């Protein structure tokens, strides 16, 4: 459970070091902070995801590292390590979807983020998002679908996942 | 649920090394990630299901070991090591044979380019980086039981070999710090399990009995491969074998071949005296329902064959007498036109003796690299004209023998490792075989590694210059000293303190000047390393409980340090003003400096004095007098003898300034250390003789002699029945 | 590229001698299992040495390799007086096959250091080399550690081969 966390940080840190030759300081802080403890139940889950949020949010970094970070988040929500028992999981998911809507960082990362939005919103945990965040989500998938410059297959990815989130949203009128 | 079995079969086909040409490295990376993320979800539960655990045990580890061996791409190895680390973390308990093979082999390649070694170090650091407990756990799974080879001790030795900056020539700079992190974490964690257990309370469980039994096994095997006759009797005396009968010897030799050296068994077994051992050992193997080539493979996989011919004749003659009776005989079903039938061949013992020699002939003639003239199938087939009750052999039979030997050798795999084509048999050979209590495991863990780690750390402490790494090294060394002191390991603790005392740069120009300034003082102040060394060296002194651990040279270094500190007027000599107050005497005569300037002559310039002031503040903060002498425990007869021996008897030209001062200082110390001393019957004569002999030194001013007479009467008050010395004093 | 056989009883002495011969330069990993197969160089000559066991049944298997072979070697120990009776039987047995007209025969009386080592003339008398004719033979004395005239024996082999070829 904690092995996978510093596993992911090891992978992203060595990728960053290979690519480079401000984020690594907090990354090693995450490494040292998660080294000691046994189980995640002691501490909050916003800080463990926070370096991933910082890398994915800002646009100064190329597609390799942000693709690796998005695959890391995919592994996170696939393995369900950020469980409801963990403290402040609502805030962690809210921050994840708030940062993820900014489609900034060629076309691989767009499909990775929109698949991640599908996996979050379709899941029951996606019911905990706020109205502003989910509205921004709908805005960014609409921007992806509307575009013509982008590849058409990415457009069909946006079309299908838009259909999915619309179904999930409109099921809530009961 | 069968779909899981088929899916893991498909991933076996993806990952396995046979399908190298028909797949891309991207596909292999994807397959690696697939089984990696599949393992995490139902990891331990795979133990319950036997077929899936077998699939994850034998073949997929063949794949993982083949990939880590002969891979050059960095992304491929990055994906490969992740699955291995997760499998060690989750399923490390059950499949530990493969883990031991992987760790020995990966550490073998590790200690031989730079980037692959860096990635390997960074990924294998996963195992210890989870928590310190794994580093203990591997001791109580791998090295404890006698069956498996040593891992953990080799782990520490290899890792601390790698931690040196000396590897920077052959490795990139990213390896040393992450290497050092594991050892630092281990020694830091070992300090955590110290507070609860008392020092005197601790000082064995069934688990450590295996470790005690193991250590003689290595020496026994070394003696055995040194020569054969000296090995078995000591071994039987130790009682590993049930008795001296040949049956028990065969029972040993068949089961635990991996421990022993194959060439030793090959040399011993062919001895013409031990034919009974030959017969008894030959019975243990099975050949029922197998072809002849599989029979020779089973014969020679367990032990190496001897080179010379008559020994092969003896060994195969031993083979035939048992292999003939092993297989039941049915003369009724003899046939020639039949194909792929084992029962059709029922050779007489001489016939199968000749055939068994024949496959050896084929292997040696064909596949020996030296022989230029390879064999031919037709002449080989004709060579066995009339060697089964004077009759020829089936064509398909000898054809299959020739095809089998052509496709694959007859040779043991363990020596001929590293080749790309040979890992199949080498892998297949192995799997045919298959709070107070916590501290007790760690004694042996220190006992093999304790010097080496310390030496490595001290090498870094000599090479490093940054403040942070140096102080981290110093506090880790302090915790190592705590571990040595609590565990009652004497020579090691002496090694740390002696190396520190060499490193502090106080144990061996410009004369002394007024805030004294000196060569030693400036050397102390300007250098940060010794500056931080002194404070730890006198922090460790305070906390010592058992004074027996100190050695002679350690005490000598202590008196040299305190004397050299007092030489330059750093430390005031009033360690025991309470003794003076009780005896109602004034303070000591401080040693004079050479020149005293108040505030081209060599005045110490303003840019030189700051080192002296920094040294002043550091030594004042160290609290030397309360450290060495203030604590009650350190007072011992060894300190008295070494201190009073270290007085300067003779007065050279140079030492005129501090001669009488140091002479008074030593005895002023020894009175207080005698007074707190519990027993006084024996050492009293020693201190009296040394002090009275020292009083007879000439040239002393009358002030110090008046001071010296005051001690003698107090000595004679304390010590017992020395009438002659009192008479000498009176006279 | 010629072949020579070698026959004896004591494995350790034969193996040590064989390791002693092959030193022109040693760059190798491991030999294959089975029989010892070794190389020996000399100025203008190179030779390959195989091993042979002596008994009735298997010596038929050694027959075809004799088509290219032209030489034979022995090793006989000094203080092994008991087992000369076993050795000379094998010596006479090797003469039994009649296709070996061109078989060069040698002896290496290993361990000629101990005081009870029988004389070379007495070695000939005991082995029984006098009462046979019609073939070439040679006898020589050598020591495992110190060495004595082994290269002279190889020179004799080379000169015999150049006399033949």
């Amino acid at each position: 459970p904690v092995t996978i966390i510093i596993k992911e940080c090891i992978n992203l840190s060595t990728a960053m070091r290979k690519y480079s030759k401000p984020f690594l300081s907090g990354f090693i802080q995450l490494r040292l902070m998660l080294n000691k403890l046994k189980n995640l139940d002691n501490i909050d889950s916003l800080t463990i995801l926070q370096p991933f949020l910082l890398i994915v949010s800002t646009s100064s970094i190329s597609g390799y590292i942000t693709s690796l970070a998005l695959d890391s988040l995919q592994k996170f929500f696939t393995l369900n390590i950020i469980n409801e028992s963990s403290q402040n999981y609502i805030g962690a998911h809210r921050a994840t979807v708030n940062a993820l809507t900014h489609c900034r960082f060629d076309d691989s990362v767009l499909l990775k983020v929109v698949f991640l939005l599908r996996s979050i919103v379709d899941s029951p945990y996606g019911d905990l998002l706020s109205n502003s965040i989910i509205y921004d989500v709908l805005q960014t998938i609409l921007s992806l679908a509307c575009n013509n410059r982008r590849s058409e297959v990415l457009r069909n990815a946006a079309q299908s996942t838009m259909i999915a989130v619309t179904v999930k949203i409109f099921s809530k009128l009961k | 649920l069968p779909v899981v079995r088929q899916y893991l079969n498909l991933l076996l086909s993806l990952i396995a090394p046979e399908n190298e040409l028909k797949h891309s490295y991207s596909t292999r990376i994807f397959g690696l990630e697939l089984i990696q993320t599949a393992l995490e979800i139902s990891g331990d539960r795979l133990q319950l299901y036997p077929r899936l655990f077998t699939l994850i045990s034998d073949p997929i580890f063949k794949s993982i070991l083949f990939i880590i061996q002969n891979t050059t791409k960095l992304s491929l190895l990055q994906a490969t090591l992740q699955l291995f680390t997760t499998l060690v973390v989750i399923l490390g308990n059950n499949l530990q044979l493969q883990i031991e093979l992987t760790l020995t082999r990966i550490f073998s390649i590790l200690l031989d380019p730079s980037i692959i070694k860096e990635l390997l170090i960074e990924q294998i650091s996963i195992l210890w980086t989870r928590s310190p407990s794994f580093f203990t756990s591997t001791f109580i799974n791998f090295d404890c039981n006698l069956d498996r080879a040593d891992v953990s001790i080799n782990f520490l030795k290899a890792l601390t070999k790698l931690a040196l900056p000396e590897s920077a020539l052959t490795t990139t700079e990213s390896v040393p710090p992450i290497c050092l992190e594991g050892l630092v974490s281990l020694v830091d964690d070992m300090f955590d399990h110290m507070k609860d257990i008392d020092r005197e309370e601790f000082g064995e469980m069934e688990i450590l009995k295996k470790r005690d039994r193991k250590t003689e096994f290595i020496e026994c095997t070394n003696a055995f491969n040194e020569k054969p006759k000296k090995g078995i009797p000591m071994l039987i005396e130790k009682g590993f074998i049930a008795s001296d009968s040949d049956k028990d010897i065969a029972e040993f030799l068949f089961n635990n071949n991996n421990r022993m050296n194959k060439k030793t068994i090959g040399l011993l077994l062919c001895h013409p005296d031990k034919v009974s051992l030959l017969n008894e050992y030959i019975r243990l193997f099975d050949f029922s329902g197998l072809r002849v080539d599989e029979a020779i493979r089973i014969l020679l996989t367990k032990f190496r064959l001897p080179g010379e011919s008559q020994q092969i004749e003896r060994i195969i003659e031993a083979f035939s007498s048992a292999y003939c009776e092993n297989q039941d005989y049915d003369p009724s079903k003899i046939s020639d036109n039949a194909e792929d039938d084992i029962s059709t061949v029922q050779p007489d013992a001489d016939s199968v003796f000749i055939l068994s020699y024949s496959i050896i002939m084929l292997n040696t003639d064909l596949h020996n690299p030296q022989v230029k003239e390879h064999m031919s199938f037709e002449d080989y087939s004709g060579n066995l004209k009339g060697c089964c009750n004077h009759k020829d052999f089936p064509f398909w039979y000898l054809d299959r023998i020739y095809c089998s030997i052509r496709d694959k050798e007859i040779v043991m795999p363990e020596e001929h490792h590293g080749n790309e084509k040979w890992f199949e048999d080498a892998w297949n050979n192995l799997i045919s075989s298959t709070p107070l209590e916590l501290l007790n495991f760690d004694r042996a863990i220190f006992k093999q590694v304790g010097p080496s780690i310390v030496s490595t750390l001290f090498n870094i402490y000599v090479v490093a210059s940054d403040d942070h790494i140096s102080t981290r090294m110093i506090t880790s060394l302090d915790k190592c000293s705590y571990i040595s002191a609590f565990f009652d390991f004497k020579d090691l603790f002496n090694d740390i303190l002696n190396s520190i005392a060499k490193g502090t740069t106080l144990i061996n120009p410009m004369p002394l000047v007024q805030i004294p300034v000196s060569t030693d003082a400036v050397r102390f102040g300007r250098s940060f390393k010794g500056q931080l060394n002194t404070v730890v060296f006198f922090r460790i002194i305070r906390r010592n409980k058992d004074p027996k651990i100190f050695s002679k040279e350690l005490w000598l270094n202590i008196v040299n340090i305190i004397l050299t500190l007092y030489e330059d007027l750093i430390l005031s000599p009033d360690i025991f003003p309470d003794l003076q107050k009780r005896l109602k005497l004034s303070n000591l005569p401080k040693p004079s400096p050479e020149i005293s300037i108040n505030k081209g002559d060599e005045e110490p310039t303003e840019e030189e004095i700051k080192s002296s002031k920094k040294a002043m503040e550091c030594i004042k903060s160290s609290n030397i007098a309360a450290s060495v002498f203030g604590n009650e425990s350190n007072i011992t007869a060894d300190l008295i003898k070494t201190l009073l021996d270290s007085a300067k008897t003779e007065k050279n030209a140079d030492n005129s300034r501090y001669f009488e001062a140091e002479l008074l200082f030593i005895i002023e110390l020894t009175i207080a250390l005698f007074l707190f001393c519990k027993e006084e019957k024996e050492l009293g004569k020693f201190i009296l003789q040394k002090v009275f002999q020292l009083s007879h030194t000439k040239g002393l001013t009358k002030r110090t002699v008046r001071r010296m007479l005051t001690y003698k009467i107090l000595l004679i008050s304390l010590c017992a029945d020395q009438t002659e010395y009192l008479s000498k004093l009176i006279n | 590229e010629m072949r020579i056989l070698m026959v004896g009883l004591d494995g350790a002495g034969k193996t040590t001698v064989l390791y002693k011969l092959k030193l022109g330069e040693v760059i190798t990993t491991i030999p294959t299992i089975g029989f010892n197969v070794e190389t020996v160089q000399y100025k203008n000559i190179s030779f390959t040495v195989w091993d042979v066991g002596g008994q009735d049944r298997i010596r038929s298997l050694w027959r075809h390799y004799y088509r290219n072979t032209e030489g034979v070697i022995f090793v006989v120990d000094s203080n092994d007086r008991s087992r000369i009776g076993e050795a000379r039987e094998v010596m006479q047995r090797m003469l039994n096959e009649d296709e070996l007209r061109n078989a060069a025969w040698l002896v290496f009386a290993n361990k000629q250091d101990l005081p009870e080592a029988m004389s070379a003339a007495e070695i000939t008398e005991k082995l029984g080399l006098h009462s046979i004719r019609n073939r070439p033979w040679f006898i020589q004395a050598t020591c495992a550690t110190s060495g004595e005239g082994l290269y002279e024996g190889l020179e004799w082999l080379s000169n015999s081969l150049k006399n033949s070829t």
